[PDB]
């Protein structure tokens, strides 16, 4: 006589395997994979055939929307219908579902692939406060660089060409993480400041180096709309610009290596 | 088949190799010169496997098993079945592996993020390659290496480990070891934390940044702060395989006697002995 | 400390699952040295005679 | 390189800003002070800290527990202070060694390995509190609370109500480096090896699913860190071409992607899923299963191998064996 | 008592001399 | 200089007293403590025990 | 330089005596140690015992 | 050149002193551990122990 | 004693006075 014995072969044991597998599972489908298609979701399709339902099993799919209430006011409802309404300047390759999309212009200014942002809210990213989250250094006068660090002001930078594409006005500060999120330097041969995220810049002593774009496309880095303050759209906006430049900078960045 | 926002991202170009005979998607898979490769492995590699767990003794899932050739063939080829689809699969999988890592290459390249992740793909892959192939070479026999099954496989590893006397001595182990539960603990501290801030129950408003900081310099006085986390998790993540490598490369090439004896090293330092 | 390769290895169960023993070819000749001194046999005598227990 | 998600190369300073709670704004302690090399990943700032009740408690019990260990592991090296601090790691405090079942074992034998346990389960749940009202205190949800609750629970499991299931003390988890570790294999031996345990399984499952999702997420950010995609707050509120690109990302890869947003529930599953997954095979242990390996051999799941050297019937079960 | 064991002398003595001179 | 001989002193304006004499008190506190209980980890020169030296004697 | 014969001085403009003192502190503090413990690690060569050498005695 | 003969010098307007001084006494320290230790391990050369060499004594 | 042994003196020795006279 045995513990945990329920017949000449079945065990308590046994059974609770089966029961383990069966909550795993149902976490993973039922749940998790819901809580996955919060965005981007319901499936679109610009080829197949009348279709308003993505993989079969999943229509129901999407959860029934949460209504985050922001910190600073006003509330967002996810799952959303957010519109794409910019008109893509991609001509196809084939008509083809899933055959890739050639730019049509100059796909740094006409942003698509690597170029691309998103349609963020054309508001001010803000502290706990109510102040603006992201400044430059003439407006946080209270912040500072910690000492023993080089700081960049002054320093020219250059772009992929080995040319000088202007020189170092300042950093802007994050005020709510105490970090420092970009370079903004004066383009030289205009009359313009550029806002480099720093995450594109190689900051030595004497110079700052920048991979992503050559020197002349400085020329045509988003302008901002204020001059002390920043959008979240505009931060999307100047960071797809350089990414956009690693593959669009030079023609043989498309290509392949052999 | 394309999420909301998917198309303004699909365009042509940043393969690897082969430009653009291979660069589409499948559905939602793209596929690229890699994509065709690994798939070719994956294929080749299981069927083979299936076939030679059909010549085994068992069906049961769990104990099916290929085993690798005895030592007596050395470095050498085996006859198919005494451990010669073993060698075959072995590729196939490092085929596959290095294939997937490769895909990775060309997708990151094609949307101008970085290439962390490849890489970060590549610690596990390494770690394989150190228990298949190169602690079998300094050994000097493939027969060193662990076999594939499901049980099985951990027959290996439960041997492999009292071949030194008692492996959680061996120090590469603790550090490995170490780092797992490091992980695991920071992963649980990361989820919940992004989630009490995003979902702060009631129709209390979803909170700040600070609010991360300020909860974690209360309890533990500390706070990484919100990128250096991520930064963080990745190299503790990688370290469980780093450090453990150099405890599975000694064991057999650089030591022969049980683990607890090496710390002799320390215990016994003549001064306080 | 991090005494230096090779290792002489043998195989004491079915291939694959890791069994069998891992020496170090240096501390085996020292044994081996030492396991030597072992005096060898005493040159044989014929059986000739009555048996120890009338003798002494 | 990008040098930028590797370490922080131009450190910022200034005035930090605190959250005021909902209460205990008063029992924050300490002069918060800086480190510029701790500076170069993540933030810099090293006080203050909240003391509140709870912290108190669990100190009290805490430290209690430490010194009922330490001064017991004195005593095994009969304080000799140099061998002390030689043999530190050989030195534990253990639960009894006779059989007493679940009696208060004598003070010599076990006693104050009893004690001890008490004492750390206790700062256990002060602390436990300490983090779930913290959470409360600043309005924010209580995740982490219940994932630590998990890590709590299975703790009790090894250590109390194993034992107290198979009815017990001697099979209580020692105190001390080496010690805790040798419980291990016992434990193993004793319960027809461990490898073989469902349970066990599943955790390790989960244990490297960690591994491979916390690599694979913290990769994930860095690669898209350019975009601000570390700001994973208003990732979620309002999303941007970051996680834009981290979806498709894995969505051209493996073919299903997460959310900036759900991709943190499916980390803190894996995380709470561990240490459940562990209570369960203990549980079971001893009450259920006997011998692990044997289970999975009625079950048909154990592989079984051909002899390499000749098989070897056991002697203890001959005609004219001894004993 | 150094006999022709003048060995660390020759290595103490020597550059005592030359550390003393050639930094003056 | 209160009819100092030589500039030695200066030292004290490069060096910082308060590390100087913080080092040396732990410093010497160390080697103190090695040669005390390194002694009484002997058989010849440990006070504190009877000579379990067995000095030759058996 | 006052009435000095080389340049020698001129390396503590390139040097730092802060570096090279607390250095030279260390390198021959823990050289010291080796040397010391490396000494009583022996049979000859160890004061603080009694002569464990077993010379040649034996 | 101050009654120089070759451009040698120049070397330490590309080269830097205090790199090249602080790593030759990293290196040569290295090496002369080496050296010494390797020695003390042998039996025909070592000093510090009676001869273990048993030179051709058994 | 140096005798017939002159190896390490020539390989300690060359050097040294090479190095004396080409970096003057
Ligand atoms: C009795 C023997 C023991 C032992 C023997 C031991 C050995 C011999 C080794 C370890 C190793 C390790 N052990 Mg230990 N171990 C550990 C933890 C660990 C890990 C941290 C570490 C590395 C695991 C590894 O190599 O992954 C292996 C994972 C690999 C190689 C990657 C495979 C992934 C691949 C790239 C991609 C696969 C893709 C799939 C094929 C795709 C299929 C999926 C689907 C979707 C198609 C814990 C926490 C414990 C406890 C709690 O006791 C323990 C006890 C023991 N270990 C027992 C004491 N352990 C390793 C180590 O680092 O040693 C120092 C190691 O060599
Ligand atoms: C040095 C130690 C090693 C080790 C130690 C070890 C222990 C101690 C345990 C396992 C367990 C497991 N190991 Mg092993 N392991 C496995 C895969 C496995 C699974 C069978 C299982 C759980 C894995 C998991 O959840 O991870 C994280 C990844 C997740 C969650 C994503 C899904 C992966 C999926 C679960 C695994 C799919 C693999 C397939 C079942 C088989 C191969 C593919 C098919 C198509 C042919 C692979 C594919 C590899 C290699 C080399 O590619 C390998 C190498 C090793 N494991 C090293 C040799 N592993 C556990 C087990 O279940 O054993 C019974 C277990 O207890
Ligand atoms: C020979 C014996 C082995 C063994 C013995 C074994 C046992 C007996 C158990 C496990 C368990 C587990 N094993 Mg296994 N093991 C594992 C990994 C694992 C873990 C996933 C899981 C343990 C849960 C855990 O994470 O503990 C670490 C986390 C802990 C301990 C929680 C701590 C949280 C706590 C709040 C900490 C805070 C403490 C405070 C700071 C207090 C301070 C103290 C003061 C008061 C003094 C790996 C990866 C391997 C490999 C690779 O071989 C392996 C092989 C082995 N295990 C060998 C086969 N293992 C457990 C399990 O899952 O069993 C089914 C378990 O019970
Ligand atoms: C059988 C042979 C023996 C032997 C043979 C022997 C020799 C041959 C020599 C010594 C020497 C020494 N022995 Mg000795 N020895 C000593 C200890 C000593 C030291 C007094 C001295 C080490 C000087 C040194 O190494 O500088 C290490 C560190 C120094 C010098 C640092 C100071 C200089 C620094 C660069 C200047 C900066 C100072 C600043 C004010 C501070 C800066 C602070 C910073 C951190 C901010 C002890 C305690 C014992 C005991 C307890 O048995 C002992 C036994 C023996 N010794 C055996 C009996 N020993 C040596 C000596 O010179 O005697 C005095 C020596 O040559
Ligand atoms: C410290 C670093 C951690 C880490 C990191 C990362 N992990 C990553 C990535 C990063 C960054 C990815 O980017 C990549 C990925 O895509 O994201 C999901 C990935 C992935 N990690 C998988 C499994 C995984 N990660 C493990 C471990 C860690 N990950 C450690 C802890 C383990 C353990 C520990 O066992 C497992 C099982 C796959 C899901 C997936 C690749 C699929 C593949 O490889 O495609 C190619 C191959 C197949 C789909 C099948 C292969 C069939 C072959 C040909 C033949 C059969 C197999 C044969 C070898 C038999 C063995 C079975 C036997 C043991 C019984
Ligand atoms: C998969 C799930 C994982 C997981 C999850 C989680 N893990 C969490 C949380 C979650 C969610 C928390 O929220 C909580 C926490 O807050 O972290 C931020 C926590 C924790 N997990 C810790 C350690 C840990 N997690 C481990 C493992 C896993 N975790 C598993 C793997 C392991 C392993 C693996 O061994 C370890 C060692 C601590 C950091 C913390 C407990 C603090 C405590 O409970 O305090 C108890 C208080 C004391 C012990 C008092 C201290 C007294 C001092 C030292 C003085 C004594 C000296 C004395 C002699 C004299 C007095 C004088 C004096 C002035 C000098
Ligand atoms: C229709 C038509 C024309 C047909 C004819 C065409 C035809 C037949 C053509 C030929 C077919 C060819 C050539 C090829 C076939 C297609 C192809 C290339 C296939 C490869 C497929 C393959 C092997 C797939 C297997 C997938 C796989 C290896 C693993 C599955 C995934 C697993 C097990 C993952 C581990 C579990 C896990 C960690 C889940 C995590 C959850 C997620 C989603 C994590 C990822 C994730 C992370 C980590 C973030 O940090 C993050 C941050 C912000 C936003 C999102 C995310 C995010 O999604
Ligand atoms: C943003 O929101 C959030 C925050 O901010 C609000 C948070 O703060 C937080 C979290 C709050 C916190 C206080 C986080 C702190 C939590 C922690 C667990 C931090 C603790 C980390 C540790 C203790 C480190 C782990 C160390 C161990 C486990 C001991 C290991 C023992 C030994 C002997 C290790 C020996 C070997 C080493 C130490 C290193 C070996 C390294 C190598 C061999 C190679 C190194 C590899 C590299 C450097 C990478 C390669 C280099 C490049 C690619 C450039 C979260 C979660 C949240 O996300
Ligand atoms: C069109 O059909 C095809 C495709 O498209 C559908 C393909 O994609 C492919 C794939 C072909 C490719 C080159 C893919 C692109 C290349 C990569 C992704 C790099 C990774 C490739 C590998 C790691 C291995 C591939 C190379 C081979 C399999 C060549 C085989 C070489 C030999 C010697 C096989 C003959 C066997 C012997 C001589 C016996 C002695 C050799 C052994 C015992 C070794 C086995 C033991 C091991 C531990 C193996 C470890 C060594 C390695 C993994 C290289 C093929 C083959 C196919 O033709
Ligand atoms: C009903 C009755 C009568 C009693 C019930 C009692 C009860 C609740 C028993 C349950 C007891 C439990 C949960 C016991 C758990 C024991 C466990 C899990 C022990 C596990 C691991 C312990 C380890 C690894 C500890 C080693 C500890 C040391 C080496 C010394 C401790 C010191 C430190 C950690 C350093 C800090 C000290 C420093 C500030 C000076
Ligand atoms: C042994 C522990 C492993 C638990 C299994 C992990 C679940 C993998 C997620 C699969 C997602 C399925 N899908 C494509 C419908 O989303
Ligand atoms: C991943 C761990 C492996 C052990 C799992 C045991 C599997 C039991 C299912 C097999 C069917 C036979 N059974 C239970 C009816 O006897």
């Amino acid at each position: 006589m045995y513990h945990g014995a329920l017949a000449q072969h079945l065990d308590i044991a046994q059974l609770v395997w089966y029961a383990q597998w069966l909550v795993i599972w149902t976490v993973v489908l039922l749940y998790l994979r819901r809580e996955d298609r919060r965005e981007g979701y319901p499936l679109v399709e610009p080829l197949g055939l009348v279709k308003l339902a993505p993989e079969d099993g999943q229509v129901y799919e999407l959860p029934y929307p949460k209504t985050f209430v922001l910190p600073h006011g006003g509330t967002v409802t996810v799952p959303r219908r957010r519109p794409e309404t910019r008109e893509l300047k991609l001509a196809q390759t084939d008509g083809f579902e899933g055959a890739p999309l050639q730019p049509t212009g100059n796909p740094l200014v006409d942003a698509v692939g690597p170029a691309s942002y998103a349609e963020r809210a054309e508001v001010v990213d803000a502290t706990v406060d109510g102040k603006a989250k992201i400044v430059p250094l003439r407006v946080a006068t209270d912040f500072s660089i910690a000492e023993g660090d080089v700081d960049p002001r002054g320093l020219p930078v250059v772009a992929a060409d080995g040319v000088e594409a202007g020189t170092v006005t300042d950093l802007w500060v994050d005020r709510s993480e105490h970090y420092f999120r970009y370079l903004e330097l004066s383009v030289a041969g205009s009359a313009r400041t550029a806002l480099i995220p720093l995450g594109f810049c190689d900051v030595k002593k004497d110079k700052i180096v920048v991979t992503s774009i050559l020197s002349e496309q400085f020329a045509n880095v988003p302008r901002l709309q204020s001059r002390d303050q920043i959008t979240l759209r505009e931060e999307d906006k100047v960071s797809a610009y350089y990414a956009g430049g690693l593959l669009y900078a030079t023609p043989e960045r498309a290509e392949s290596l052999l | 088949a394309l999420l909301s926002f998917e198309r303004k991202y699909r365009v042509r170009g940043g393969t690897l190799i082969g430009g653009d005979l291979f660069d589409f998607w499948v559905g939602p898979y793209f596929v690229g010169f890699f994509g065709v490769s690994a798939i070719f492995f994956i294929f080749l590699g299981v069927s083979l496997i299936g076939y030679a767990a059909s010549q085994g003794p068992t069906w049961d899932p769990f104990a099916i098993s290929i085993n690798p050739p005895d030592l007596k063939y050395g470095l050498g080829a085996a006859p198919l079945l005494e451990g010669g689809f073993w060698q075959a699969i072995t590729v196939c999988a490092l085929g596959a592996f290095i294939s997937w890592m490769l895909r990775e290459v060309e997708i990151s390249r094609k949307l101008g993020i970085g290439w962390h992740v490849p890489l970060a793909f590549c610690v596990p892959i390494f770690m394989f390659c150190v228990l298949q192939v190169f602690r079998p070479l300094l050994l000097g026999s493939w027969g060193h290496a662990f076999p594939y099954g499901i049980l099985s496989h951990l027959d290996w590893v439960n041997n492999f480990g009292y071949q030194y006397l008692n492996w959680h001595y061996n120090p590469g182990h603790m550090s490995s070891v170490s780092f797992l539960f490091v992980n695991a603990m920071a992963l649980g501290l990361h989820g919940g934390l992004i989630l009490s801030v995003a979902n702060p129950g009631d129709g209390d408003k979803v909170k700040t940044a600070e609010h991360e900081n300020q909860y974690f310099r209360d309890v533990v006085g500390y706070s990484i702060g919100a990128l250096s986390i991520h930064r963080l998790g990745l190299f503790l993540a990688s370290n469980i395989f780093l450090t453990g490598a150099f405890g599975t490369i000694a064991s057999g090439p650089f030591w022969t006697r049980g683990w607890p004896e090496w710390w002799g090293w320390w215990l016994d330092i003549p001064f306080w002995s | 400390c991090f005494e230096p390769p090779p290792a002489t290895t043998t195989q004491t169960g079915f291939r694959g699952l890791s069994m069998g023993e891992v020496l170090h070819p240096a501390t085996v000749k020292a044994k081996k040295e030492r396991d030597a001194q072992y005096p060898p046999a005493l040159a044989a005598v014929k059986a000739e005679g009555p048996p120890v227990s009338q003798v002494y | 390189a990008d040098y930028q998600t590797i370490y922080t190369q131009i450190q910022a300073r200034g005035p930090h800003i605190t959250v005021s709670g909902e209460w205990g704004d008063n029992d924050r302690v300490g002069k918060p002070f800086y480190s510029y090399w701790l500076g170069k990943i993540g933030d810099a700032q090293i006080g203050p800290i909240y003391l509140g009740a709870s912290g108190i408690a669990a100190f009290a019990f805490g430290s209690t527990a430490i010194l009922i260990i330490l001064f017991n592991m004195a005593a095994e090296v009969h304080f000799d202070p140099l061998q002390f601090f030689r043999q530190f790691f050989w030195l534990g405090l253990y639960p009894p060694k006779a059989q007493y079942g679940m009696g208060i074992p004598p003070l010599h034998d076990g006693g104050w390995w009893l004690m001890a346990g008490l004492f750390m389960t206790l700062s256990l749940g002060s602390w436990w509190i300490r983090v779930y009202s913290r959470a409360r205190a600043l309005g924010l949800g209580t995740h982490i609370a219940w994932n630590f609750a998990a890590a709590i629970f299975f703790v009790l499991c090894i250590g109390c109500i194993h034992p107290t299931l198979v009815g017990s003390w001697s099979e209580g988890v020692p105190f001390g480096i080496w010690p805790h570790i040798d419980w291990l294999t016992a434990f193993s031996i004793r319960y027809g090896n461990f490898y073989y345990c469902p349970w066990h399984g599943f955790s390790i499952g989960f244990a490297y699913g960690c591994g491979l999702l916390f690599a694979a997420h913290g990769a994930t950010i860095l690669a898209v860190a350019r975009f601000g995609g570390d700001r994973e707050i208003e990732q979620i509120t309002d999303r941007g071409t970051a996680v834009e690109r981290a979806a498709l990302f894995w969505r051209w890869t493996i073919g299903f992607n997460a959310t900036i947003e759900s991709v943190h529930r499916w980390g803190w599953f894996f995380s709470l899923m561990v240490m459940v997954s562990a209570s369960v095979g203990i549980l079971l242990t001893g009450t259920f299963v006997d011998n692990w390996y044997l289970w999975c051999v009625k079950h048909g799941a154990a592989p079984d191998y051909p002899a390499y050297l000749p098989a070897t019937p056991d002697p203890a079960s001959l005609p004219g064996a001894p004993k | 008592s150094d006999w022709n064991l003048w060995v660390p002398l020759g290595i103490l003595g020597i550059p005592t001399i030359w550390i003393a001179l050639t930094y003056r | 200089a209160t009819e100092y001989r030589t500039a030695s002193w200066k030292l004290w304006l490069i060096l910082d007293p308060r590390r100087v004499l913080t080092a040396l008190f732990v410093y010497l506190t160390v080697i103190a403590l090695l040669i005390h209980f390194g002694l009484l980890s002997t058989d010849r020169l440990n006070w504190w025990e009877f000579q379990r030296g067995l000095p030759k004697a058996a």
